[PDB]
């Protein structure tokens, strides 16, 4: 219990001192050691085994010299361990074979070979030589550091009398092999306590590595004199720079192999000296090495501080880093690690937090210039957590502090860091804009400019569809900062929307094309993904793949980017167009030699065996590695890109589907089986779209939709690339469009590719996707080429009028509703509800809805009530009200009750919401994704009448989780008509939120102040106002506090000139009666507004 | 009935069955409703209580009949129903793990005490047992700690009684009945209905006292009891060997003394805990149910089995003859002063006992408390781990030292014995 108060490198160290206390050879002190020892193991939940092998590395390291004498050790060792004497000795064998060989003749190797091998009947011999064979890299390793072997005679010979049948010498030629220049600087050791035996070994590394890779074939026998240090003269320092330089991108592709070790091979020791391999690197070699691979050891870090017991000695690897490195040069790592540091500042104990107090104040003195001026959100993420205390300990950094939060505009920093990959920072992120814009509320000066705030509110929407099914708590406080946000006026604020532009159409034939394609994609999606991988194998594979391309531009193999060969405009003006934050990204690897082919072990399935019943992200990316690996054949330049889909996310296969799918579109006249494929995906596109659908939960249907959407793409960029093909075609090649019979022959397949599995299905899959416009679209081919002289218009219509009366268009709905539709009078009494005399079609519906003959009469009328705000007679309705009560579990009943909850959450009466909610929680499974937002928000409201703020906190909560991972999509593809709805609902579930969190008046004056702040970025659109305006008004009569009641005839007093603004002053009178029980002295003149809009003009 | 019970229980099957871990996006918006789970929760625990209580009617029988109520049907059932209790993958009820463990009692304790034993045994297999003792290994490694019983925490290894359900069952009160006020709650009584009254979920907890966490041990320490007393029964059922008495009763057994001698005097001594006493006869049982399966069943002690707890038997009959040293009590006047630091608790219960509730204890007559003052001073000194009983002394003497096996060898018992003194 000494060690049980230690941490990581103390904890290991107090270990070795329990297990060399525990082979004291006395008796007593073994078995209580057991014991001890057994008990440790158990109170960690751990097993003996792992908790003491992060040092059974170095424990029976040692024991490699003795392991003659002392068997009863090693077998007190296996029995405590509780595994057999091989199982821990296969795994260990990297360890004990590089000291067991070296060491005097009488070998222990017999011993390891009499374990490794069970009898002396199996042969020991070829055992022993492909075990010595097995780990040869971290002999050649120790062999040059641990004694100094700079002779290959003296390895060969030292090898050869302990096997006799090695082959030919040593494996020739691996000894400036990228592995054992890895297990050379491995061996490391560093501390703060610089010795002379830490630099004796820190010398004889860099002597082998000067001995290993810059003169091997001049010097593979003399190479004594390369033990001295200082005979290194200045006419091979520079060889040895470019020797080393073309040498360290493998070396750290070896401490990525093993650093993300996938199947469990090693404990965390081998984790720590490849720490202790990176900071040898960092200390020990030339600047341009160390810019040129940054990305490796960026992400290695990235996996240090991920994993717990090597946190420490990957903080003082970046500290190391952080100073060994320019100012500029450093913007490409320092937001993933200053997120690490806010976001897990927590469980710091204190040496941790002396050694990241020790990262902060170097960055802040020393290098400013990255920290204040080249990226400022640095600078106040750190000042934006007041548990660090940046400000105390400088004062004068306070100085630059209280300018740099002005002088800088802080949202399209909050735009670019959304987009990113790992969960740390997009964590900080949010936890800073949910501060920035708190601050900016009661400053009142955030900005809407008719910089913009819709470009973060777009990251927000992006962020919230990107992890729906991945981290429920980002969801919610990402929905949070939209609602603080709320909603935006559509009139004057809008989305990106980069639809017309370059548009994504190249050819995969012509070269100048292909060049801008691949040029392209390492510039907006490869860049980023190189620098934002979680898994260093995903970034080498990224790395191979935006190495591959470069070769195919004829960049990579040739080098010209020195300006010393200049004799190259085409390739110069080529590079220019790659931006400099991918030029700096993409200069190392050019010359690069990256090489993961891996083939073998493919097995092609054939197409109509789905996927689908694991997932989403599990199809796409099988399908489009089914695609593009029987359909490239390694020369057209989409080969490489299959290395990056067995780790894609689904976003990357979801990118190439298209074009590899089009690419396998050209191959004509079947001939090939480039069409056999062809027409497996054909009928896996059907697939996709002749399935079950229900029978399932929703969460498979959601993969479905998901599934629709990536080869609707598939539609679209067929369509578009025959267009623009035919374009381009007609353009440059003559003028007359028509040409040779053959490229018509590629022109019809893309015409029986967008003839097969035709529309009246396209649009049956798409409306249901809620992809309106898109629906609309098929419906209107399945209009126009479907004869409409026939009589398919009933079927084609019970759904069209669907696609126009959400899509927010009314006047083709009005017009598609009296046009070739006019059959039953219903549909004549349907064009009522959308011109101006809707409430003669209310009244119509409350008396073909009571007629109890159909379930979906009675929502035709409450989507009729509800569209038309009038939420009292939702909640009067006798459709719910049998007597008092509700029937049971819901088939369509759920589509009322979500009216009935939302109704009666508009209407602030405790005692309707409070029964609401007593025949809500007496069903038992609610599916329903739209009932249980209604049901919180009325949660809400029921605890916010008993006084109690942090119940309602709880369940506000509860609707921020819900509308972030279920209700919210994704933006830049759908309007900002259709999110308004939903962004109607977020700004209202903030200010309940901002309403609760009060304790007295004083603060609830300044909360009612900045709410009707609120109420001018809202635009002034109707049915959001009402929305709001309702919800202020429903708070404010369920807390009945005197200050709330004259908030609330200033609510009624607003909710009644905005409705007589806006011709519905059906309601505006019955708000303005709840100003005359207050009797203010103003409602004497609204009413006259009142009378006036009626039509009453002398009263 | 109790064929109905168990079948019962079987239809409840899911109830038992819920999983350790839920999913990431397992979003907790729900209506978070207790009525219906509160229901079942009683219906699968009064079952559970109503099979103890048919067999407990059924061993006050005399001792002729009981071949009337045992088939294969009772005995397929009720393994249905144990395996289901003592659950190994799923969130374990702690209610229903005490009284399927007093069903095995019972059950043991009248294979013991009937005359046609032969009948129950021969229509038990050998497959029941062995599917038996192992899920009570697994209910004996689990740790017992006040400060999270009644949190929620790591499955398998601590018996911790779920908030969800504590309410006190058919025979023994067993929580602080905080479900109690629920069960009237959850009719209107005002009126005729099927539905339940909705019951609120998350508005049971309200910080007071963690007495209630030591009590709950003290349950929790009484099944532990339980189960090394259901083991020291079926030592004496199967006294010839047998699949089950087969050696893994020194292997979970020792280690069990083993680590509750050790976190006992590292962490207990002088905590001012109810529960020292209890946790100190406990692991003074337990050498017991070593000591009669060292003596008496060596037979099938292998020797293969008893070096995987040689560490652990050695040393726990180590911290035993350790007290043969006795340098620390001997005499009354610090002895005292040390139950004043380790045993307050029992002076306040042996005064409560005194002046309220015993017979005995008034007018004490100058030999009923000097008695009292023999006692008390045991007591201490077995909670104080140093100076136990001396007969538990002898009883761990004449496992080490004797030589049915060598434990130890003779340059290697005497390094033992140069630890205390000799």
């Amino acid at each position: 219990q000494l060690t049980l108060t230690t941490s990581n490198d103390v904890f290991d160290t107090l270990l070795l001192k329990l297990i060399d206390i525990f082979n004291s050879d006395d008796y007593s002190l073994r078995i209580m050691m057991t014991l001890q020892i057994k008990n440790m193991a158990k109170i960690l939940k751990k097993t003996p085994y792992q908790l003491l092998s992060p040092i059974l590395p170095v424990l029976l390291r040692q024991l490699g010299k003795n392991l003659v004498e002392r068997k009863v050790g090693f077998q007190n060792l296996i029995e405590l361990l509780g595994y057999s004497s091989k199982t821990i000795l296969d795994i260990f064998q990297r360890y004990i074979i590089p000291y067991a060989i070296i060491q005097y003749k009488s070998d222990v190797l017999s011993e390891i070979a009499k374990i490794m091998c069970d009898g002396d009947t199996s042969l020991i011999n070829q055992m022993k030589v492909n075990l010595l064979k097995k780990n040869s890299r971290q002999i050649f390793a120790v062999a040059l550091v641990k004694h100094g072997l700079f002779s290959l005679d003296i390895l060969e010979t030292l090898f050869l009398n302990r096997a006799p049948t090695f082959d030919k010498g040593y494996i020739t030629a691996y000894l400036p092999d990228y592995k054992t220049l890895a297990e050379i600087t491995k061996l490391y050791k560093n501390s703060v306590t610089k010795d002379a035996s830490d630099s004796e070994n820190a010398n004889m590394i860099l002597c082998s590595l000067r001995f290993l890779i810059t003169n091997f074939e001049k010097d593979k026998r003399h190479g004594s004199k390369y033990k001295n240090i200082n005979n290194w003269t200045d006419d091979q320092e520079q060889a040895f720079q470019k020797k080393l330089q073309d040498n360290i991108l493998g070396i750290f592709q070896v401490f990525s192999s093993d650093i993300h070790d996938v199947e469990g091979r090693t404990t965390y020791y081998e984790k720590l000296r490849v720490i202790n391999g990176i900071s040898f690197l960092i200390i020990y070699a030339p600047k341009k090495s160390i810019i040129s691979a940054l990305a490796q050891i960026s992400i290695c870090l990235q996996t240090g501080l991920g994993l717990k017991e090597v946190r420490y000695e990957a903080f003082r690897c970046w500290h190391l880093l952080v100073r060994h490195l320019n100012d500029e040069e450093l913007s490409t790592v320092i937001d993933s690690l200053i997120a690490f540091i806010l976001q897990k500042w927590s469980e710091f104990n204190g040496k941790l937090r002396n050694i990241v107090y020790s990262i902060l104040d170097t960055l802040i003195k020393e290098k400013s210039d990255l920290i204040l001026k080249l990226k400022p959100y640095t600078t106040l993420a750190l000042v934006g957590k007041p548990e660090l205390g940046i400000l105390a300990r400088d004062g004068q950094f306070a100085r630059m502090v209280n300018k740099i939060r002005s002088t800088t505009d802080l949202i399209p920093i909050f735009a670019n860091n959304l987009k990113s990959s790992n969960k740390y920072v997009i964590n900080q992120n949010l936890d800073d804009i949910e501060v920035y814009l708190r601050r900016k509320q009661t400053e009142r000066s955030i900005d809407f400019t008719p910089s913009d705030i819709t470009l973060v509110l777009g990251a927000l929407l992006d962020t919230s569809h990107k992890f729906r099914n991945l981290d429920k708590d980002l969801c919610e406080k990402c929905a949070k900062c939209i609602s603080m946000i709320g909603v935006l006026d559509v009139t004057k604020h809008e989305f990106k929307r980069t639809t017309y532009s370059e548009n994504e159409v190249y050819d995969l034939n012509d070269s100048v094309q292909t060049i801008k394609f691949l040029i392209w994609v390492i510039n907006d999606i490869l860049v980023p993904a190189f620098w934002q991988s979680e898994n260093p194998s995903k970034q080498l594979f990224v790395a191979l793949v935006i190495q591959e391309s470069l070769k195919y531009c004829g960049l990579s193999s040739e080098s010209w980017d020195m300006n010393h060969k200049e004799l190259y405009p085409n390739e110069a003006k080529l590079w220019e167009k790659f931006n400099s934050v991918s030029k700096t990204t993409i200069y190392p690897l050019l010359s690069s030699l990256y090489l993961a082919q891996s083939w073998k072990e493919y097995v092609p399935l054939k197409y109509p065996s789905n996927n689908f019943k694991e997932g989403y992200k599990i199809w796409v990316k099988r399908f489009t590695l089914d695609l593009l690996k029987t359909g490239t054949t390694e020369n057209h330049p989409l080969h490489v890109f299959s290395s990056l889909i067995r780790e894609d996310d689904g976003s990357l296969s979801n990118f190439l589907l298209p074009y590899i799918s089009l690419d396998i579109i050209i191959k004509a006249e079947k001939g090939t089986p480039y069409a056999d494929i062809l027409n497996g995906i054909i009928i896996e596109f059907d697939s996709i779209f002749t399935c079950n659908l229900e029978g399932m939960n929703n969460l498979q249907v959601d993969s479905l939709r998901m599934c629709y959407e990536s080869i609707f793409r598939v539609f679209e960029y067929c369509k578009k690339w025959a267009t623009e093909f035919k374009q381009n075609y007609s353009k440059l090649h003559g003028t007359f469009i028509i040409k040779d019979t053959k490229t018509t022959n590629m022109l019809l397949r893309i015409d029986e590719f967008l003839r097969t599995t035709p529309s009246d299905l396209l649009a049956q899959r798409s409306l249901e996707t809620d992809s309106f416009e898109r629906s609309a679209l098929y419906l209107e081919q399945c209009y126009r080429q479907n004869p409409h002289d026939k009589n398919q218009n009933g079927q084609l219509l019970k759904n069209l009028q669907i696609t126009y009366e959400e899509i927010g268009d009314i006047d083709s709905l009005d017009g598609v509703l009296r046009t070739f539709a006019t059959g039953n009078l219903v549909s004549k009494i349907e064009e009522l509800q959308y011109s101006e005399n809707w409430k003669l079609a209310q009244d119509c519906f409350n008396v073909l809805g009571k007629f109890s003959d159909d379930p979906k009469t009675t929502t035709r009328m409450l989507k009729s009530m509800y569209d038309h705000q009038l939420y009292s007679q939702i909640i009067s309705n006798s459709s719910f009200h049998s007597s008092d009560g509700k029937i049971s579990l819901s088939p369509d009943v759920k589509e009322w009750y979500s009216i009935g909850l939302e109704a009666a959450n508009l209407e602030g009466n405790v005692q309707t919401l409070k029964n609401w909610v007593e025949q809500i929680e007496s069903l038992r499974n609610i599916d329903d994704r739209e009932v249980l937002l209604q049901y919180n928000i009325a949660k809400a409201l029921i605890a916010i009448s008993n006084e109690d703020p942090l119940r309602t906190q709880k369940y506000i909560h509860n609707s921020f989780r819900l509308i972030g991972t279920n209700f919210i999509t994704s933006s830049k593809e759908t309007t900002l008509l259709k999110k308004q709805n939903l962004l109607m609902k977020l700004h209202s579930l903030y200010d309940l939120s901002f309403l609760s969190s009060a304790k007295d008046k004083f603060e609830y004056k300044s909360n009612t102040t900045i709410l009707d702040y609120r109420m001018e970025r809202i635009g002034a659109d109707f049915v959001p106002n009402h929305y709001i305006l309702s919800m202020r008004k429903s708070f404010d009569q369920l807390k009945m506090n005197e200050q709330a009641d004259a908030d609330l005839g200033k609510t009624f007093f607003t909710l009644a000139q905005l409705a007589r603004n806006n011709a519905r002053l059906d309601i505006a009178s019955e708000s303005l009666m709840h100003c005359l029980e207050r009797r203010l002295p103003q409602a004497e003149l609204e009413f006259a507004e009142i009378l006036w809009k009626q039509g009453e003009n002398d009263r | 009935c109790f064929l109905f019970i168990c079948d019962l229980i079987r239809i409840y099957h899911h109830v038992l069955k819920v999983p350790i871990h839920e999913s990431n996006m397992n979003l907790h918006v729900e209506p978070q409703i207790f009525q219906y789970e509160l229901i079942d929760y009683l219906i699968i625990s009064y079952s559970f209580d109503l099979l103890e209580g048919i067999l407990r009617v059924l061993q006050s029988h005399p001792k002729q009949t009981y071949m009337e109520f045992f088939d294969e049907n009772i005995l397929k059932s009720f393994e249905f129903v144990y395996k289901l209790a003592l659950t190994i993958s799923y969130k374990p009820m702690v209610n229903v793990i005490f009284s399927a463990v007093e069903v095995v009692n019972i059950i043991t304790s009248i294979i013991l005490n009937m005359d046609n034993s032969s009948d129950l045994k021969s229509l038990i297999s050998g497959s029941w047992w062995r599917d038996c003792i192992t899920r009570l290994y697994a209910l004996l490694e689990k740790e017992i700690k006040s400060g999270d019983v009644y949190n929620e925490n790591v499955d398998t290894t601590t018996l911790h009684m779920s908030k969800y359900h504590d309410f006190f069952g058919l025979i023994r009160n067993i929580g602080d009945n905080e479900l109690g006020g629920l069960i009237s709650k959850l009719i209107y009584t005002d009126r005729l209905q099927s539905v339940p009254r909705v019951i609120s979920k998350e508005d049971i907890g309200m910080f007071t006292a963690p007495i209630i966490g030591y009590k709950m041990e003290k349950w929790l320490l009484k099944l532990k009891d339980e189960v090394l007393n259901i083991f020291e029964n079926l030592l004496m059922i199967y006294g010839d060997d047998a699949t089950i008495v087969n050696g893994e009763m020194l292997i979970h057994s020792s280690k069990f003394l083993s680590r509750e001698q050790a976190l006992m005097i590292e962490r207990y001594v002088g905590q001012d805990s109810p529960n020292l006493d209890l946790r100190c006869h406990l692991i003074e049982h337990t050498l017991t149910i070593i000591y009669r399966l060292w003596k008496d069943h060596f037979k099938q002690l292998r020797e293969e089995q008893i070096k995987q707890v040689e560490s652990q038997l050695i040393m726990s009959l180590w911290r035993f003859l350790v007290c043969q040293t006795e340098t620390v009590t001997a005499n009354e006047r610090e002895m005292r002063d040390h139950r004043h630091l380790v045993d307050s608790l029992h002076d306040l219960t042996i005064k409560d006992q005194a002046s309220y509730y015993e017979d005995a204890f008034e007018d004490l007559p100058e030999y009923i408390e000097e008695e009292l003052k023999m006692q008390l001073n045991k007591r201490t000194g077995r909670i104080m781990q140093v100076k136990y009983d001396e007969k538990f002394q002898e009883m761990a003497r004449t496992i080490l030292e004797s030589k049915s096996f060598d434990l130890t060898t003779l340059e290697e018992a005497d390094s033992l014995y140069i630890s205390m003194g000799l």
